[PDB]
């Protein structure tokens, strides 16, 4: 018989970051649109042997681990905590409306406290005492430790995990938590994650001679590859409207190198294209590209040619890893989150350096910026390209 | 809670990696491992691929391969507490002795190292993830492969493993935690063969991994098992 037909998209409510460009999502605002990243210089220490190395760090004084949370004590999770207390009343208002059981934490890291495990090595290793002062837990170590000391700390009883595919660990957590909510699992999701500095990364990147000792230059003549940065990024994703949209996301695996890019950028086309159709928009509709861009030979050419075949000259792309560094696990969280300023702050487009040694004559034209310029459509994206060919593509729009 | 199918497995621990074994090893209590019986060789790597890999590594690959050469799967998902810890530790000492390190040793050391791999060996394209999640690495890890199931891939290869613990770490972890290698391969499937809800426990460190209690539980064919986490436990039924 009849009866009465009266009888879902994800937004981004809030973002807490700390990089190379500012302790707080204003000072990052307003460090994007003058180029200058006061976190970024030459440092000491880290380099063997006995090199300085142009890093990114976060400079700020971080919160400290409460003394019953001692088992988390790590700077990784301490620069979580700083971006959680950004986005804190927000936080609160999603556990209260929803419950415990509805929110999910999904982080992304390469790292968690790697250098708290690196001290523990080396202060075992030579039975050191003065030097360091730090209560070692081998939880501080763990790749699971971002989202288990989150869901301890907000007593968050929903999913909970942390993703570690290399370079795109944190853009992956995004996507994760976004098919949490859309499958009724959550209503909210906190997402995004943190990578720190380590010798362990610093030094394993110049084994694979693919560390820049000095800043790097995406897209460059005269680029030598990465500059090590590191960052957190909190987003609170939710069903409840919000003014940005995450309209689309896309993933897919090179099967080509574990280190190397597809040479003819397969996956990432891949990654882009289902990006694009689950935001129900072509490529013109795009304003900007925050690029992958890491200052590799290869990576910056393979990623030239994708843009090239996607997009043609036209649409305004650049890397602002010469800014923050290339912040490994924490990149794809990092970019989004500049994503969601330019969007929300209403910032004009952040150049490519070629203030240094020029564009790349070799690499087709890809509409790699020269100047800095308005968006002219409120639509974003950000590409993520990692080890283990492991590829994503975030879109971001005004509602 | 979360409803899926599990279509086929493969599995390998000290002392088990036959069928007959694996299905011995269900009807016998408590479920326990004895970390001093010897582990099989890899039956899909050639042995200078299998021993290139680190201990719990090459079990993965040679699990998940095993299960991409007897189905079309869509979609991977690795899982791991301690990821590479045995790689991890040999960069650390490098750094503490002021001695080179391996680029290749550095390369494999990222915790997706094993699923991008299998991607590679397989020739394969497949989405992929890797998570760790501490104690309920196995357990969380599920909800990520349910996410790529939601997102349309049909059959989803789920390989939950740990290396070796080197011995610098075994003051500085608990007394009952697993220190032996160990891969369980699973193939996961949209349906509701079987149900899992999360409640709260007094339990933590098990003594057991969380991928083999669960196998131990669903082999033994029982209506009802529980996986322990840290403080929390997992409610299965058939």
């Amino acid at each position: 018989m009849w009866s009465h037909p009266q009888f879902q998209g994800i937004y981004i409510s809030a973002v807490g970051m700390l990089n190379a460009l500012g302790d707080n999502v204003d000072d990052i605002a307003q460090n994007l649109v003058l180029g200058q990243a006061p976190g970024m210089y030459e440092r000491s220490g880290w380099l063997q042997p006995g090199k300085t190395c142009c890093l990114g760090g976060v400079d700020a004084e971080l919160p400290a681990m409460p003394d019953m949370l001692s088992e988390h004590n790590s700077r990784n999770n301490r620069l979580l905590l700083a971006a959680l207390m950004q986005i804190k009343p927000q936080v609160d208002e999603a556990i209260a409306r929803h419950g415990r059981e509805r929110i999910a934490v999904i982080m992304g890291t390469s790292t968690s406290g790697l250098d708290e495990g690196d001290q523990h090595v080396s202060r075992t290793v030579y039975q050191q005492s003065h030097g360091s002062y730090h209560d070692y837990h081998y939880y501080q170590q763990e790749l699971g430790d971002p989202s288990r000391f989150l869901a301890r700390y907000l007593a968050i009883e929903g999913p909970a995990f942390t993703l570690s595919t290399a370079c795109s660990s944190s853009s992956r957590a995004i996507i994760s938590g976004q098919r949490l909510i859309e499958m009724g699992l959550v209503d909210a999701a906190i997402v995004g994650g943190a990578d720190t500095l380590s010798r362990m990364p610093i030094n394993g990147f110049d084994s694979l001679e693919s560390l820049s000792p000095t800043l790097c230059e995406p897209f460059c003549q005269d680029r030598q590859g990465i500059t090590i940065g590191e960052a957190s990024t909190l987003l609170l994703l939710t069903r409840e409207p919000q003014p940005i949209a995450l309209l689309g996301v896309g993933e897919s695996s090179d099967a080509w190198h574990m280190s190397a890019p597809h040479p003819e950028g397969r996956g990432a086309i891949a990654a882009i294209n289902m990006a694009l159709r689950k935001a129900g928009i072509s490529p013109a509709e795009i304003g900007y590209i925050n690029l992958h861009g890491t200052g590799t030979k290869l990576n910056d050419q393979m990623e030239s040619i994708v843009i090239n075949q996607i997009f043609g000259e036209n649409t305004p792309c650049s890397s602002t890893k010469y800014l923050t560094g290339h912040t490994l696990g924490a990149a794809g969280a990092c970019e989004a989150g500049l994503c969601w300023l330019l969007l929300t702050r209403h910032l004009p487009l952040p150049a490519q350096d070629f203030t240094r040694s020029g564009i790349d004559i070799a690499l087709p034209a890809c509409g790699l910026l020269t100047q800095s310029q308005p968006l002219e459509k409120p639509i974003v994206m950000s590409n993520s390209f990692a080890f283990g060919g492991n590829n994503t593509s975030l879109i971001l729009g005004v509602a | 809670k979360l409803t899926l199918d599990i279509t086929d497995w493969q599995a390998i621990a000290p002392g088990l990696s036959l069928t007959e074994e694996w299905k011995a090893w269900s009807a016998t209590l408590p479920a326990a491992i004895d970390k001093s019986r010897p582990l099989e060789k890899c039956t899909q790597l050639p042995m200078m691929t299998a021993r290139r890999l680190s201990s719990g590594s090459r079990l993965a690959v040679d699990c998940g391969l095993s299960l991409l050469r007897r189905h079309q799967v869509d979609a991977i998902v690795y899982t791991s507490r301690h990821g590479e810890l045995e790689r991890n530790y040999q960069i650390l000492q490098n750094l503490a002795q002021q001695e080179s390190i391996s680029p290749t040793n550095f390369a494999m050391s990222v915790h997706n190292s094993s699923v991008g791999n299998l991607t590679i060996v397989a020739k394969a394209p497949l989405v992929s993830s890797s998570v760790s999640a501490g104690i309920d690495s196995f357990q969380q890890g599920l909800f990520e492969a349910l996410t790529l199931i939601h997102a349309g891939h049909r059959k989803v290869l789920f390989v939950d493993f740990e290396g070796e613990i080197p011995g610098f770490y075994h003051n500085v972890i608990d007394a009952k935690t697993p220190t032996y290698p160990f891969a369980v391969a699973l193939l996961l499937e949209q349906g509701a063969g079987l149900s899992c809800t999360k409640q709260s426990s007094m339990e933590t460190e098990p003594s057991l991994p969380q991928s083999l209690q669960f196998l131990h539980g669903w082999l033994r064919g029982e209506q009802h098992f529980v996986v322990s986490g840290d403080h929390c436990q997992w409610n299965w039924s058939r």
